DNA sequence: GACAGAT
């Protein structure tokens, strides 16, 4: 008398890791009838009975949502029909992977399910997508029982996985309903607006032929960020301001450049009087001296957003290229899961052993050996979103083993990892305040007492400056020259990819796995152009769209509707609001905006005539 | 015939012409220096006050302003901030106060620091200069030790910004 | 013929 228990993970890597951990090492692995997901079998104990365990893995979302027939046709239905009278069905993503039939055939004779999927919102939706395919295949329950299970986990360590297996719960249907409502709203709104815009601007302007003009809850605000930066750049008037600076010539060999306490003035005559009552002086007196000690704080654990920003800024890769390189490294086993929002190391994470692997590399051999011999530092405590542990290296790599572009990403990840474990940067901040007549000046220096994480990340260092001369109150130093400088305020530059990710993260536009895509889509639709310094410059098509939306209905570009709709959808997850009611109301609200958009489309057409 | 109103003014500032003082008296009963001061506070100075500040005060050839004098603020601008981000904290606040009496204008600069005068101080607010004030390059150097914000309430075109 | 977002 034996029973079979089926566990399903969200990815083959997690499936294999969890099988290896839970089996103590007994597993037999054989590929299934898909060529991409394997089955690991072993024998153990469940619910006080001996059971045979089968671990398998889905590959992301099993199903997506698409319209039925005669409605996917572009020229057969009015886009306004894609709100209420357009049936939607869940079809298979990656139909090459059979997925549904694979789960159905591996769930025959199963008596329990332990869903080991990701512990995020989309994880529960994938759990129910697995359940509606495996549940009608398993054996019938008897006397109640708890056949469906859910394991809550974030770390993939032995202790964490054992605790997760000991503490098993139930899946949440409300989160799945919330995700389904989000998918439905997004599909309907995007399809309707994109179809209308593409069909309108292609039959009127010959330049936009075979050009896709897409609207979405994320693409439009992402483009609006760049267009708003462009508006700041264009509507900028340089202003002239004067800065008064003086030089003091102690010990006949140096010349300290003093800074003016009142940083700037915007009045020529005021600057003139300030210079007038200062220039005809030859003795500068000392009024203050500071020797305050300060610390530069070590980085938090690496997440996908920070990795993308540093890749765009320093390394020089687009978000999509960085994500692809990180995915290849993760597949080959060099780094962990590359799509994380977590900046907090798990308590049971093995920092010391992972840092031990990177001891033979010539670049950072000395630092790692010093860290292990003289004790390591506790990493900072950050956000602990329960989806995935932060991006950390787990294999020693060399420039020969890796490529010319994966090595640069790997080098930063491993350099970041040592910095988090390393100490802080302690530096002195000397300041001397001078009285030249009625007016004051300061001279600020900086010297490094003990570099910490700086020696692993030399770019995040303290620049070397010569130590300011020793001097106390009452010391008088001859002053060489004081001169007024004329300066003008500089206009801001176009949004960089690093800056856009911060604004996308702040306003909740896109996810950890969708931020690279949304930036790439608006580049492919010729909305923005990538320029020097990874700057995103809006095109003529990008300006007319965002400007036209402001004229017609601002509620389509502001980066607050996405958070507002999500907050309404969050009520489904908490059980306060019904699923049908929120979906019906939100679609109805957007339906009348579409009709306003269609009947007031002359706003965009006015701005399109000038360019195309 | 006892113009104790003018007598008290000649000792406590408030240079006001005959027309101004007769127009700031709310009753033909007797001298009420307190309520004349109150009405002057509630009234614009440009139409009632006499002329006190020396001519060519906005240029050189003058070094000191002597005596206690009440003057009306007409405009206030933060010189150490751009016209766009007027509340920027990238530089210490410095205020360029356009100040006047009934006839002649002058400009003052916040030298040390004045918490009493702010960027939102309403135009028409009145300030008393006490002691000897230093005029450098035509600018009155104003600090907290020679500036008394008497306060006032006169019509606000600033509300329309 | 295409679409949305997200994994
Ligand atoms: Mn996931
Ligand atoms: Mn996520």
């Amino acid at each position: 008398v034996m029973k079979t228990v089926l566990m399903v993970a969200e990815m083959p890597s997690l499936a294999q890791s969890i099988a290896k951990i839970l089996s103590r090492g007994s597993l037999s692995s054989h590929k299934g009838l898909n060529g991409a997901c394997s089955v690991h079998e072993y024998t153990g104990t469940f619910a006080g009975q001996p059971v045979r365990f089968k671990m398998t893995s889905v590959c992301g979302h099993v199903m997506t949502l698409d319209f039925l027939g005669k409605y996917n046709k572009w020229d057969k239905v009015d886009p306004a029909e894609l709100f209420s009278q357009a049936p939607t069905e869940k079809k298979e993503a990656n139909p090459k992977l059979n997925m549904v039939k694979f789960l159905q055939v591996e769930g025959r004779g199963c008596d329990y399910i332990v869903l080991w999927l990701d512990c995020d919102k989309e994880g529960e939706n994938i759990c129910f997508e697995v359940l509606d395919a495996v549940l009608p295949v398993m054996n019938k329950a008897h006397g109640g029982e708890k056949t469906v299970f859910r394991a809550r986990f974030s770390s993939i360590t032995d202790t964490d996985i054992c605790n997760a297996m000991a503490c098993l719960g139930e899946p949440d249907h409300n989160e799945a309903l919330s995700v389904d409502a989000r998918q439905e709203l997004d599909l309907r709104i995007g399809c309707a607006f994109t179809r209308f815009q593409t069909k309108y601007f292609q039959g009127k302007y010959g330049d936009l032929d075979s050009s896709l003009i897409s609207f979405g809850p994320c693409q439009t605000p992402t483009l609006g960020f760049c267009v708003e930066r462009h508006d700041k750049i264009q509507s900028f008037k340089p202003e002239t301001y004067w800065v008064l600076q003086a030089k003091v010539n102690t010990d006949k060999d140096r010349s300290l450049l003093l800074d003016w306490d009142r940083v700037r003035v915007f009045d020529r005559e005021i600057a003139q009087m300030f210079l007038n009552m200062t220039k005809l002086e030859k003795e500068a007196q000392v009024e203050a001296t500071s020797r305050k000690e300060k610390a530069k704080q070590r980085p938090l654990a690496l997440n996908t957003v920070e990795m993308l920003r540093v890749a765009s800024s320093s390394l020089g890769m687009g978000p999509q290229h960085a994500m692809q390189t990180a995915e290849r490294l993760y597949t080959q086993g060099y780094i962990s899961y590359p799509r994380t929002e977590t900046t907090h190391y798990p308590e049971n994470f093995d920092l010391k052993g992972s840092l031990r692997q990177q001891a033979n590399h010539p670049y950072w051999a000395d630092t790692v050996k010093r860290l292990l011999a003289e004790g390591i530092n506790r990493p900072r405590k950050g956000h602990d979103a329960g989806d995935h542990p932060p991006i950390t290296p787990m294999k020693s790599a060399t420039e020969a083993e890796l490529g010319g572009d994966a090595w640069r990403l790997y080098e930063y990840i491993t350099r970041h990892f040592i910095a988090t474990v390393s100490h802080d940067c302690k530096y002195l901040q000397s300041t001397i305040s001078f009285r030249i007549g009625p007016e004051l000046f300061t001279c600020s220096g900086k010297t490094v007492l003990s570099p910490g994480f700086t020696e692993v990340m030399p770019w995040q260092s303290v620049p070397l400056e010569e130590s300011l001369p020793t001097c106390q109150r009452g010391d008088a130093f001859p002053v060489g020259e004081v001169k007024m400088l004329e300066k003008q305020t500089n206009p801001p530059d176009y949004l960089t990819e690093a800056e856009l990710i911060t604004l996308m993260e702040k306003h909740g536009i896109g996810t950890d796995a969708s931020i690279p895509v949304h930036i790439n889509n608006i580049c492919q639709r010729n909305y923005v152009t990538v320029e020097s310094g990874r700057r995103l410059k809006p095109t003529n098509l990008g300006i007319v769209l965002v400007h036209g939306y402001y004229k017609i209905d601002a509620e389509l570009v502001l980066p607050t509707i996405r958070s507002a709709v999500e907050k309404q959808l969050n009520l489904i997850a908490q059980g306060k609001a019904d699923y049908r009611q929120v979906l019906g109301h939100t679609l109805d609200v957007f339906k009348r905006k579409f009709h306003y958009f269609v009947d007031s489309i002359a706003g965009m057409d006015e701005l399109m005539e000038v360019s195309f | 015939m006892a113009q104790v109103a003018g007598a008290a003014l000649s000792q406590a500032g408030w240079y006001l012409s005959d027309e101004g003082i007769e127009a700031c008296t709310s009753s033909p009963d007797k001298v009420n220096v307190n309520d004349i001061i109150l009405i002057a506070l509630n009234t614009d100075l440009r139409t009632i006050g006499k002329k006190f500040l020396p001519s060519d005060i906005n240029s050189g050839k003058v070094e000191k302003l002597e005596g206690p004098c009440v003057l009306q603020i007409q405009k206030i601008r933060n010189v150490a901030a751009p016209k766009d981000n007027e509340e920027s904290q990238a530089a210490p606040r410095m205020l360029r106060l356009q100040m006047t009496d009934g006839h002649i204008s002058c400009t003052a600069v916040e030298f040390s620091y004045m918490s009493k005068i702010s960027l939102n101080t309403p135009p028409g607010t009145k300030v008393k200069l006490s002691g000897i004030v230093d005029i450098k390059n035509g600018f009155l150097l104003l600090n907290d030790s020679n500036t008394t914000v008497l306060g006032g309430e006169v019509e606000h075109l600033i509300e329309k910004w």
